[PDB]
């Protein structure tokens, strides 16, 4: 298979599933409820048992009139939307939606080595090798999802876990969205967001490969390249265009980051005519086995310790909320069509 | 330092998508 094959024969998957899509539902009493895993500006995310399977799942859980508050509610919709639309080895896959009178219920598999943000606060930064095995991912995993016209909008460390083979799988569709033209939602997390969303530009797909240089950059050098007290400050920054590399950067690194966080669309790789294949050839790229990497084939940096099924160790612990359900439908309206 | 003005900026932590 080629790549033009096997994106052109993903396009037919996806367009299929998009338009009927399968019956995922469950219903919350049949989930034991373990342990929070994680939490976000939006949801909270629980490690569950399925009481009749034994299995363990990842559930996030959306209050719906918080959702409308923060005025998410086509985000929501999108968000479940493509996740049971998508199919990809590191995209984390919907096992089942649902929702109650209260809350919107977001079933995953569970991801249980943590989020790359922990490991990488913990161990300080990641070697060059390091960070260009999860880097490579992610640009397969964008290729994928715009070659289907879908944009992600949130890449950062906390967004992103690590599997039982050290593997990234990508979480938070929360700012995923179709987008054929362009698209005008002021959204991402601050340190990462493009320039031409904080111009209140339209903007397109390019926005993610700005989000890859700040990813790459925070990879390597242990913290991001922009950032500031308040995220006013911040956006400055990111407009300012002007960034300053740590010493250890390889001489590829810094051209490859230099390409990426391009405050000129019309420079920035990527969004070039030869389009993703900048990035795929770029020097220090120059080791990567593109394919094995799909296949898994490589071996991963490291691999995090296990100790059972629904083993949490490499979660940070949280305050544990009760989960309420209110006696009468709410927001029956809004969220008609979840 | 770049390494120290980072923990001085009290963004080290969780980031969240709206603050
Ligand atoms: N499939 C999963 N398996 C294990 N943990 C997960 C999974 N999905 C999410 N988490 C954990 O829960 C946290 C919150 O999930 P998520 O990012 O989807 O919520 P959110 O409110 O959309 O966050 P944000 O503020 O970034 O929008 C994640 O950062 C991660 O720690
Ligand atoms: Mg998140
Ligand atoms: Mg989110």
């Amino acid at each position: 298979e080629s790549v033009k094959e096997f994106l052109a024969k993903a396009k037919e998957d996806f367009l299929k599933k998009w338009e009927s899509p399968a019956q995922n539902t469950a219903h919350l009493d049949q989930f034991e409820r373990i342990k929070t895993l994680g939490t976000g500006s939006f949801g909270r995310v629980m490690l569950v048992k399925h009481k009749e399977t034994g299995n363990h799942y990842a559930m996030k859980i959306l209050d719906k009139q918080k959702v409308v508050k923060l005025k998410q509610i086509e985000h929501t919709l999108n968000e479940k939307r493509i996740l049971q639309a998508v199919n990809f080895p590191f995209l984390v896959k919907l096992e089942f939606s649902f929702k109650d009178n209260s809350n919107l219920y977001m079933v995953m598999e569970y991801v249980p080595g943590g989020e790359m943000f922990s490991h990488l606060r913990r161990i300080g930064r990641f070697s060059e090798p390091h960070a260009r095995f999860y880097a490579a991912q992610i640009v397969l995993t964008f290729e994928y999802l715009h070659s289907l016209d879908l944009i992600y909008r949130d890449l950062k460390p906390e967004n992103l876990l690590i599997d039982q083979q050290g593997y990234i799988q990508v979480t938070d569709f929360g700012f995923a969205k179709r987008v054929k033209g362009r698209t005008w939602t002021l959204c991402g997390t601050p340190e990462y967001r493009a320039p031409e969303i904080i111009l209140s530009k339209g903007y397109n797909k390019a926005v993610d490969w700005w989000a890859l240089g700040v990813l790459i950059y925070e990879m390597a050098a242990g913290y991001p390249p922009f950032f500031a007290d308040q995220p006013i400050q911040i956006y400055e920054k990111i407009v300012s265009g002007k960034v300053r590399f740590p010493s250890h950067f390889s001489s590829d690194l810094k051209d490859l980051l230099r390409n990426l966080l391009q405050v000129d669309l019309t420079k920035r790789f990527g969004n070039l005519k030869n389009g993703v294949n900048d990035i795929k050839n770029h020097k220090w790229f120059a080791t990567t086995d593109w394919i094995a990497i799909y296949q898994r084939k490589v071996e991963a940096p490291f691999i995090p310790k296990f100790k059972g099924p629904g083993d949490t160790s490499n979660f940070d612990d949280y305050e544990e909320e009760e989960i309420r359900v209110s006696i009468n439908e709410k927001c029956g309206k809004e969220f008609s069509e979840f | 330092t770049t390494y120290a003005d980072f923990i001085a900026s009290g963004r080290t932590g969780r980031r969240n998508a709206i603050h």
